[PDB]
C-alpha cells in the first residue's frame, strides 16, 4: 500500500521503459497476487524487438535477484507463460532457438535465512512451464487457438 | 449430539434437590427427532452400573418421565440389550431405608421395560376418547388382551412395591430429597395406569356389537376390578400418612366403578 | 424453534460473500425432526414476496441443498401452498443480466417444487446400487412412467436455462458473488439428475425378466438418450467459458452411453 | 470368615507387581471346607462390577488358578448366578490396547464358567493314567460326547482370543506388570486343556473292547486333530514374539501325534 | 522461535490435558508447516474417550477463533484427516454417526481484516477430508490397511 508509491517513484527517477515498470509492478512486495488482465496487455504488446528482448531478459534476473525477494521469482514464471501463449509470432521463434536455455529451469533449489523452502512454489510453477515448451507440437496448436480467436472478435 | 449430552450431565448431578424442568426438555425433546437418538441413552447405561444409590436414585426418576410423554420408540430403544438394571441385585448401603427401598423399586422399573416387551404400542398417554392415536381401545383381540394383562402385571407391582416398605410409604423411611422426588413419578403413573384401563372399559361397552372377541374381556375386567379396593386402601393411607397434599401425590381414584360392573355383564 | 431461527437470519444476510457452511447444518437439520418441521419455512415465503433481487438470490440457494439432501418431507411442504415464487413475473433491475437471469431461474426451482406433485418421493440421493431405499429402478410400472418423465421436464430446463442466457453462462453477465454462489447447486443437480437416471438403466437391464411393463421403457431411454448430445455440449461449452474449474462446477458427463443403447434394445 | 477376607484385600490390591503366592493359599484353601464356601465368592461380585480395568485385571488372574485346581465345587458357586462378568461388554479405556484385549479376555473367562454347565465334573487336573478319580475317559458315552465338545468351544476360543489381537500376543499390545500377569494362567490352562484331551485318547485306544459307544468317538478325534495345527502355530509364533521363556510361559506341544491318527481308526 | 515459548508456558499455568497442548502446538504462529511425525503420536493415543472426544471438539473450534487466526484453522483439518486413516475403531465409530455434522464444512469461506481469501488453503484441504468421508467402502478399506499394517510390525 505505502511501499508501492515509493517503488513507483524510483522507477520514475531512474527513467525504465514501459516493460521494465509492469514487470515491477507484477513483482509486487505485497502478498496479493498478480492479476490476469495484466497479462493480456504484455501478451498484446511484446512484439517489438526493444520491447520483446527486455522482457525476457528482465524476467529471467528476476528469478534470482536476491535471498530475500522471494516474491520477484514466482511473479516472474507467470508472465513468462502467458506470453507464450497469447504473445506474438517472434516470441515463440525466439523461444524456439532458446528452448536449449529455457529448459534448465526446473530443479531451482533455494533458502533465503531463516529456513523456509521458498522454491517449493517456484518448482511447480516452472514445472508446467517447462512441460509446455517440451512439446513443440503442442505450442503450434496454441498459436493456432490465440491468432484464429483474435481474428474472430477482431 | 455432545452439546445435548452436556444437558444431560449439568441436570442430573449430585446437587440433593430436584432438577431444573427447563433444562429436562432439551434432553427429552431430542427422541421424536430420527437423527440418530443414541447418545442420550448411551450416558444412561455406564451410570446405573456404579454401585452408589445417590446419583442413580435421581437417574430413574427422569427416565420415569420421557417413558409417559416420549414416542415409544424410546421404550424400543432398552430393548434390543436385555440387560438393564439387574446388577443392582444384592447391594448393601448405610441406612435400613435406602437397600428395603432399592431392591423393590429397581424391579419395578424393570417391569415397565418389560412392558414394551408385549404391548410395544404407547399406552401412558393416548387420550381417553381417541381411535387414530389410541392402540388399545381399538386393537386386534389377541393385542387387547395382552395389553391389559401386561398392565396388570404393573398394576398389581403397586402393592409389592408398597409390601417391602409395609403400611403404605412412611415418611420416617422417605425423609430426603432424592427419595421424595422419585414418589411422584410413582404416582402419576399409578393413577395413569388405573386411569387408561378404565377408560378403555367407557369405549368397551359401547363398540360391543362392532367387534369380534367376547369371551376375552369379562376376564380382564373381573380381575381388574378387584385391584380397585387395593387402589383405594393405597392412597387412603398415603392420605394420612404426612407427604406434600399435590394434585400429582394424592390423585382421587373413586369416580368410575358402580356404572361400570352392570353395564359389562349384560353383554355376556 | 426460536434459537433456530436466528441462525437463519445471520446465515442468510447480505453480506455480498456466501455464507458460512457450517451455520447452514443447524438449519438444515431441522427437517426430519418430526417436532414442527414449519418455523423454518416460515420465513422462506414473507422474504421471496420481496422486491429486491438481491437478498433473493442469496435465499434460493440454500433450498437448492436441502431439496438434494434433506427428506423428501420437506419438499412436501411447500406443495399444499400452491403459490411459490410466481410473484417475481414481469420485474425490472438495474443491470440487463439480473433480469434476463431471473425470469428463468425462477421458473427452474417451480419445476423442481412441482417434481414432487407427480413423484414425490426422493430421488436426487438414493445411491446407485440400491432397491430398498430407492424408490425409482423398483417402482410401480405406472409410477416408473411418471418419474422418468418428470426428471425430463426438470433436465430440459436446463437446456432452457441457457437458452436465455445463450451460448452457455457467459462470465460477463456473472460477475457477481451472489451470482456465481447460485450456479454450483445448478451444477450439482445438473449432474444428480443425469447420474440417477442412467443409475436407474444400470439396474434396469438387469431386472427385466423380473419385471412387467416392457412397453413403458423404450420410449423413455430413447427421449433420455437424444437429451446427452445437448448436455455434452453444455459442459464442453462451459468448460471453454472461463469459471472456477471445480469437480461440483464441471463434472465429466461421458460415462455410460455405448454399453446402454445396445443392452436395452435386445429386450424388445 | 473375616480374617480370610482381610488376606483376599492385601493380595488382590493395587500394587502393579503380581501379589505374594504364599498369600494366595490361605484364600484358596478354604474351597473343600464345607463350612461356608460363601464369603471368598461374595468379594469377587461387587468388585467386578466396578467401571476401572486395572483391579479387575489381577482380580481375573486368582480365579484362573483355583479353577484349575481347586475343588469342582468352586466351578459349582458361580453357576446359580447367571451373571458373570457380562456387564463388562461395551467400554472405553485409555490405550487401544487394554479395551481390545478386554473384550474378548472377559469372553474367554465366561466359556470357563459355563464349562460347569455341561461337564460339571473336574477336568483340569485328573492325571493321566486313573481311572477312579478321572471322569472323563470312563464317563457315560453320553457324558463323553458332551466334555469333549465342551473343551473343543474352550480350545477353539485360544484361536479366537489371539484373533481380535492378531499375529499372536504381541509384546507392543502387551507391556506392563498387570497384562503380563494374566498371560502365564492362560497359557498353562491351553497346555492343560491339550494335554487332558491327547491324554484321554491314550486310554481310550486301551478301553475299546470293554466300552459301548464307536460312533461317538471319531468326530470327537478328528475335530480335535485339525485344532493340533492351530495350537503349533500358536506357540510357534509366541516363541518368536520377546517374552519370558518360562516352561509355563511356552511348553513344547508336539509329543502324541502320528502314533494317535492311525490306532484310532482300526477300531472303526 | 520466541512466541512458541510463550505459548507453552501459558498452557503449563491453566494446566491443559495432553491432547490439547499437542493440538495447540500444532497450530503454531510460526509460518513452517506441521510435521507428519506427530501426527503419527496423536493417531495411536486418540483411542479413550476422555482423550478423543476433546481432540474432536477442539479441531472443531480451532476452525473458527477469530479473523486473524487463520494458521489455526489450516492446521486443523491436518491432523483430523489422520485421525481417520491411522487412528482407532473408535474414531470411525463416532465420525460414523457425526459425519451428518461434519459434511457441511465445504464452503468455508471467510476475509480477515486487509482483503486476502485466507480460506483457499481451508477450502482445498476440507475437500478432500470430505470426499474420504463421503464414501463409506473406502473408509473400510482404509482400518484394514492400518490394523493389518500394525499387526505386521507389531
Amino acid at each position: 500500500m505505502s511501499k508501492q508509491f515509493v517503488r513507483s517513484a524510483k522507477n520514475l527517477v531512474k527513467g525504465y521503459s514501459s516493460t521494465q515498470v509492469l514487470v515491477r509492478n507484477a513483482t509486487s512486495n505485497d502478498n496479493h497476487q498478480v492479476s490476469k488482465d495484466s497479462l493480456i496487455e504484455l501478451a498484446e504488446k511484446s512484439y517489438d524487438s526493444a520491447d520483446f528482448f527486455e522482457i525476457m531478459d528482465m524476467l529471467d534476473k528476476r528469478l534470482n535477484d536476491k535471498g530475500k525477494y522471494w516474491r520477484h521469482i514466482a511473479k516472474a514464471l507467470t508472465v513468462i507463460d502467458y506470453l507464450i501463449r497469447f504473445g506474438s509470432e517472434n516470441c515463440v521463434l525466439w523461444c524456439r532457438e532458446n528452448l536449449y536455455i529455457i529448459k534448465t529451469l526446473k530443479e531451482f533449489r533455494h533458502e533465503d535465512d531463516e529456513g523456509i523452502d521458498q522454491g517449493q512454489i517456484v518448482r511447480v510453477k516452472a514445472k508446467e512451464l517447462t512441460a509446455l515448451l517440451s512439446d513443440d507440437e503442442r505450442l503450434n496448436e496454441e498459436r493456432n487457438m490465440n491468432i484464429k480467436g483474435r481474428n474472430r472478435k477482431g | 449430539d455432545s452439546d445435548l449430552q452436556k444437558a444431560l450431565k449439568k441436570a442430573c448431578s449430585v446437587e440433593e434437590t430436584a432438577p431444573k424442568r427447563k433444562h429436562v426438555r432439551a434432553c427429552i425433546v431430542y427422541t421424536w427427532d430420527h437423527q440418530s437418538s443414541k447418545a442420550v441413552f448411551t450416558t444412561l447405561k455406564t451410570l446405573p452400573l456404579a454401585n452408589d444409590e445417590v446419583q442413580l436414585f435421581k437417574m430413574l426418576i427422569v427416565l420415569h418421565k420421557i417413558i409417559q410423554e416420549g414416542h415409544p420408540s424410546a421404550l424400543a430403544e432398552a430393548i434390543r440389550d436385555r440387560d438393564w438394571i439387574r446388577s443392582l441385585g444384592r447391594v448393601h448401603s448405610g441406612g435400613s431405608s435406602y437397600s428395603k427401598l432399592i431392591r423393590e423399586y429397581v424391579r419395578y422399573l424393570v417391569l415397565k421395560l418389560d412392558f414394551h416387551a408385549h404391548h410395544r404400542g404407547f399406552n401412558n398417554g393416548t387420550f381417553e376418547y381417541e381411535e387414530y392415536v389410541s392402540l388399545v381401545s381399538v386393537s386386534d383381540p389377541d393385542e387387547g388382551y395382552e395389553t391389559i394383562l401386561d398392565l396388570m402385571s404393573l398394576q398389581d407391582s403397586l402393592d409389592e412395591f408398597s409390601q417391602i416398605i409395609f403400611a403404605s410409604i412412611q415418611s420416617e423411611r422417605r425423609n430426603t430429597e432424592c427419595k421424595i422426588s422419585a414418589l411422584i413419578p410413582l404416582i402419576a403413573e399409578s393413577y395413569g395406569i388405573y386411569k387408561f384401563i378404565t377408560s378403555m372399559l367407557r369405549a368397551m361397552h359401547r363398540q360391543l356389537n362392532d367387534a369380534e372377541g367376547d369371551a376375552a374381556l369379562q376376564p380382564l375386567k373381573e380381575r381388574y376390578e378387584l385391584q380397585h379396593a387395593r387402589l383405594f386402601e393405597f392412597y387412603a393411607d398415603c392420605s394420612s400418612v404426612k407427604y406434600l397434599t399435590t394434585l400429582v401425590t394424592i390423585p382421587k381414584l373413586p369416580v368410575d366403578a358402580p356404572d361400570v360392573f352392570l353395564i359389562n355383564d349384560v353383554d355376556e
